[PDB]
């Protein structure tokens, strides 16, 4: 049968993927900020940079 | 062509009235 | 029998949930709420390339900032120069439906694929100068709707059959496949490190492989309709889906859960293509209704829109060094924004 | 002439010393028609710079549009110049600059009409092309269209200066004396809008089956044709009936002014059917200006 | 998590009557037209009736008109479809399944061998001891 | 520095001069999508054109008529869901969809596939050119009444043959009653929702016929008149 291959499949990748440590939304919220502002200086996107450099005139 | 004939007509028709006037002046 | 697996099923579904409650103290809004704003943003049509004589299904740019690869469904695969505007190749298809691009990181290969189940792959640099076919890349079963050139010489190939395969070019065969999702994988985004990658599918859930091991790592379930596009935050460690509910949504690897759902009440279109910054604090969108929205990656907030697009915008690109952002769209036209001082 | 009346009159002196009401009607008609020319100039200016330099808007058919609208003002601008010259005795109750001045602004004027009649012929082709023709992909005979949009009135009016000037030159190009040199420009007028109208009924032809197919009608057919005929300029040929008849009285100046109506007000008719009730012109002004606000 | 669990079904006598209940969560359970397939053993999966994004616009399949109805309550989150004179043809596994977009109207991919929308399936049969 | 831009410049000078040619053949050929089922004959309208010849994906079939080049798409190996790639074919000419008429039990199910093309967003301005193939099994299956529509359809017992029917000399009423309700149908979906941007052109076809081409460019070249006279606005 079809029907049970898949099944024991699902179970046995969901007993696996459930068996995972999680880290917690403060602290990934957290991480994110740091990334921001950290290279937020150097993004020549969100601040703009100045035209003598960039290629598009 | 309506703009010609037009212009073709006011043409005579001032010029004729011009004629009529010159002689009639002089007396 | 069956009942008893599909049991398990429900229970481990519902461990998994629980266990994602738990990790959640507050939100990323909550943390971001004494972050400034970002501010308006105004972005400048800063070149505009034409030649293409249909729509425009895929675009990607160059390593070095530079020769954006476009598809087309005209049967034509052009190579930009986003300066000067000139063209370097015209490369035409075997088949005129295409529906992905790519350009190869060493700047060598350009991958092509479509309504055609083959990822053909071009070798730019021949010695005769002369552009062909290098290799064809066969075995899917369903259309193609993305391939991103892993090194150069392995690619991933994101087919419509369900599958995402990852290829050998010399080989020409499947060196692994991962059977996941239950509908089409419309997109694909390869993790920074090239080691792992991330596809979202048509089952409104985007699923996180092990190309070494071969088998899925997490799976990501927050949306209500088929995932369009997918990205990744430059530092690796999340990234964002567009679906069809006109929603946006940044995901968090370690988290394993979702954390921002950027959209309005006033946008109902769906999402075509999304994009980060440079520095991943903006998250430009292109929307189906004819224009891109920036959001903002730290809060929703749509600081700008990119309205300069007659059809849909079915493309969105951002440089290496994060310099412009070019969006392709349907009415044949490329335009490569910018911002201003 | 009153020329030739001064030239005997002066030499009668050598030897002893060893038509009220049809100049008013006519004036009336001078005001009306350059109203009309006036506005036609005013409106149809805005028509076409909202069209031009929007690149939205830039298929070939509104090439011609375009090439169709700057030849009405190149004509009336011309029909302007040349009646603020008008050298009309009056003016003044000798004299130079103005005969040969009046000779090169009806001069032009001459070309700017042919050029505006033989525009509307190309405007019918590509349609007729656009429809009766199968196979032709067209926009590859925009070179030959911009060559009979303003090279074929050069054929026209080229020779009329040759051979008008060495058989029945006049002061200012302005007085008709014989109708045989009336033609050659004029014959090329009528020869146009026979054409256009052979073209007008066709694509009317086509229109109906098309109306036919999917089946209130009647008004369809009524917009259809008046939204056609200004287009191809096909209103001209039913004022023009064979003039060998040339009827007298204020029947032939009734007859006149209509057809002076209609060519004043071309202009300014043309510009608001097709740039204004054009519904992708005016939807896509919204969009331009959801963008700016 | 899209899922459409549905209820009812079981074994009715030839000539009577079912409801069946579709209760949705995951999405916002409207601007969604939903619909219910069908599928009778041995044959494919085949479509029975659908409803609007608010009611008002209701369809049927030529073989079931007028001996079904199909009711929404966009508060309740449930989907609702009442049999009535049920026949003996009328055998099969009942699906509740949505379209695939949100505000519109052109649900394609319902009746497909596989759908990622649709519910787990609610048996009805039709027999006599 | 200019003289290595010239190179540049000089290849951007001869790829836009092929361009441009490849736009001119692009624009002469009409590219049609064939849609079906199973039991629809798409091989058989295929096999039609397959004269004229000059894993797998998409099938082409390019055929000419009056030196009008026609390209005839088919899909060959795609998934059953087809909400994805059919917007790909936004741009074709018209869409060739053929129903099976001598089926009666997948026909409701021929009836959903158009609803969905008409009302889909993407293909909301594509003309469809409907084929009710297999009509001479369909005087089979009613000349011989074992299978009755009206099992099928309920809303056939008050319906009539219309007026402007023209059936083939020799034709049974019955049958010409029953192949007409199957197009008015198709029409009920076409006209509720088309009604100026796209049409729909149903045609009677036999499993053979050697005058399928004439029809398909009979009708793409009421598509192209259409299209221009609406956008000069006198339709």
């Amino acid at each position: 049968t079809a029907s049970i291959a898949q099944a024991r499949k699902l179970v046995e990748q969901l007993k696996m993927e459930a068996n995972i440590d999680r880290i917690k939304v403060s602290k990934a919220a957290a991480d994110l900020m740091a990334y921001c502002e950290a290279h937020a200086k150097e993004d020549p996107l969100l601040t703009p940079v100045p035209a003598s450099e960039n290629p598009f005139r | 062509y309506a703009q010609g004939t037009f212009t073709s007509d006011y043409s005579i028709l001032l010029d004729k009235k011009a004629q009529a006037a010159f002689i009639e002046y002089l007396l | 029998e069956l009942d008893q697996l599909r049991q398990e099923a429900e229970q481990l579904k519902n461990q998994i949930r629980d266990a994602r409650k738990a990790c959640a103290d507050a939100t990323l809004s909550q943390i971001t709420n004494n972050i400034d704003p970002v501010g308006r943003i105004q972005m400048r049509t800063r070149r505009t390339l034409r030649g293409h004589l249909a729509k425009i299904y895929a675009m990607h740019w160059g390593t070095d900032s530079r020769l954006l690869v476009s598809a087309s469904q005209d049967g034509k695969l052009i190579i930009w120069d986003s300066y000067t505007t000139n063209k370097v190749h015209a490369i035409p298809l075997r088949s005129s439906w295409v529906m992905t691009c790519a350009y190869a990181p060493s700047g060598n290969y350009v991958a092509c694929g479509g309504l055609d189940n083959i990822c053909s792959i071009y070798n730019l640099k021949t010695r005769e100068g002369n552009v062909r076919v290098s290799r064809e890349l066969a075995g899917h079963t369903g259309y193609l709707s993305c391939c991103r050139f892993l090194d150069d010489n392995q690619i991933v190939t994101s087919s419509g059959d369900t599958t995402c395969a990852l290829w050998d070019i010399e080989t020409g065969q499947q060196t692994t496949t991962f059977t996941g999702h239950t509908g089409d994988v419309m997109s694909l985004s390869l993790a920074p490190d090239t080691r792992l990658f991330v596809s979202g599918a048509c089952d409104a859930s985007a699923k996180l492989w092990d190309v070494r091991e071969g088998m899925c790592r997490q799976t990501f379930t927050g949306h209500e309709s088929d995932i369009n596009a997918i990205c990744f935050f430059p530092n690796g460690n999340a990234f964002a889906t567009g679906s069809d509910d006109a929603t946006c949504r940044l995901f968090d690897l370690r988290a394993d859960q979702e954390l921002m759902t950027y959209s309005h009440d006033n946008i109902i279109c769906g999402i075509t293509s999304v994009s980060f910054s440079k520095s991943g604090r903006l998250l430009l969108a292109g929307y189906d209704d004819f224009n891109c929205n920036v959001w903002d990656a730290l809060k929703a907030d749509r600081a700008g829109v990119l309205a300069g697009h007659d059809n849909r915008v079915s493309c969105l690109g951002v440089t290496d060094d994060g310099m412009a952002v070019a969006t392709g769209s349907w009415d044949s036209f490329l335009k490569i924004w910018n911002g201003s001082s | 002439t009153a020329g030739e009346l001064y030239q005997r009159w002066e030499r009668y002196r050598r030897e002893c010393q060893e038509f009220l009401d049809q100049r008013l009607i006519l004036e009336r008609l001078q005001v009306m028609y350059t109203v009309g020319y006036s506005l036609s100039l005013a409106t149809l200016l805005l028509a076409l710079l909202i069209l031009s330099l929007f690149r939205r808007l830039h298929c070939t058919r509104n090439y011609i549009h375009i090439n169709l609208f700057t030849s009405f003002m190149l004509r009336a601008a011309a029909i302007l110049s040349r009646d603020r010259l008008l050298p009309r005795p009056g003016p003044y109750l000798l004299w130079n600059q103005a005969l040969a001045a009046c000779r090169t602004a009806q001069i032009v004027t001459q070309y700017c009409v042919g050029a505006n009649y033989t525009w509307l012929l190309v405007e019918g082709v590509y349609l007729h092309s656009l429809l009766v023709l199968v196979g032709g992909s067209e926009e590859g005979h925009f070179r030959y269209y911009l060559l009979l949009g303003w090279g074929a009135p050069a054929l026209f009016v080229i020779p009329w200066v040759i051979v008008r000037y060495l058989y029945e030159n006049t002061q200012c190009w302005e007085r008709n004396e014989v109708k045989a040199i009336w033609w050659i420009i004029r014959t090329p007028i009528l020869m146009t809008i026979l054409i256009n109208f052979l073209i007008f009924i066709r694509i009317l032809g086509i229109l109906l089956s098309k109306l036919r197919t999917r089946q209130d009608y009647r008004l369809r057919l009524a917009r259809s044709t008046l939204f056609l005929v200004p287009l191809l300029g096909v209103h001209e040929v039913v004022f023009a009936p064979v003039t060998e008849e040339q009827a007298r009285g204020a029947l032939r100046f009734a007859k006149l002014g209509f057809e002076i109506f209609l060519s004043s007000f071309q202009g300014f008719l043309v510009s608001v059917l097709y740039c204004f009730i054009n519904k992708e012109v005016q939807s896509e002004i919204r969009r331009g200006w959801h963008h700016c606000r | 998590q899209v899922q459409l669990q549905e209820s009812g079904g079981g074994l009715v006598q030839p000539g009577g009557s079912l409801r069946l209940s579709c209760a949705a969560s995951g999405f916002t359970f409207s601007n969604y037209k939903m619909n219910w397939v069908r599928q009778a053993p041995g044959k494919g999966l085949e479509w029975v009736s659908d409803i609007s994004q608010s009611g008002a616009s209701i369809s049927y399949t030529g073989s079931v008109k007028g001996r079904f109805t199909i009711s929404r309550d966009n508060a309740k989150n449930t989907l609702y479809l009442q049999m009535n004179s049920l026949k003996p043809e009328d055998t099969a596994v009942y699906y509740c399944a949505r379209c695939p977009a949100p505000f519109t109207r052109d649900c394609f991919d319902v009746t497909s061998t596989t759908y990622a929308y649709r519910g787990q399936g609610t048996q009805v049969t039709v027999s006599s001891h | 520095l200019s003289a290595e831009d010239k190179a540049a410049v000089e290849r951007s000078k001869m790829i836009e001069k092929q361009l441009q040619k490849d736009k001119q053949v692009y624009r002469a050929t009409h590219r049609l999508l064939l849609l079906g089922a199973d039991n629809s004959g798409k091989s058989t309208i295929v096999k039609q054109m397959r004269i004229y010849h000059v894993t797998s994906g998409i099938f082409e079939t390019k055929f000419q008529v009056d030196k009008v080049n026609f390209h005839m798409f088919d899909v060959g190996a795609q998934r059953d869901e087809r909400r994805k790639w059919i917007q790909c074919f936004n741009d074709v000419t018209a869409i060739i969809f053929v129903v099976d008429s001598s089926d009666y039990n997948r026909l409701q199910e021929a009836l959903n596939d158009f609803k969905s093309i008409w009302n889909n967003r993407w293909l909301r301005t594509i003309s469809v050119i409907l084929f009710l193939n297999k009509q001479d099994l369909l005087a089979e299956k009613v000349l011989a009444g074992k299978s009755k529509i009206e099992d099928y359809f309920p809303e056939f017992a008050r319906y009539t043959t219309p007026e402007d029917a023209t059936p083939e000399p020799g034709e049974d009423p019955r049958v010409t009653r029953a192949k007409y309700f199957i197009r008015d149908e198709f029409l009920r979906i076409s006209t509720a929702s088309g009604d100026g941007r796209h049409y729909c052109y149903p045609h009677f076809t036999c499993s053979v016929d050697t005058e399928n081409a004439r029809r398909i460019f009979n009708d793409c070249r009421d598509i192209i008149q259409r299209m221009h006279l609406r956008q000069y606005e006198l339709l």
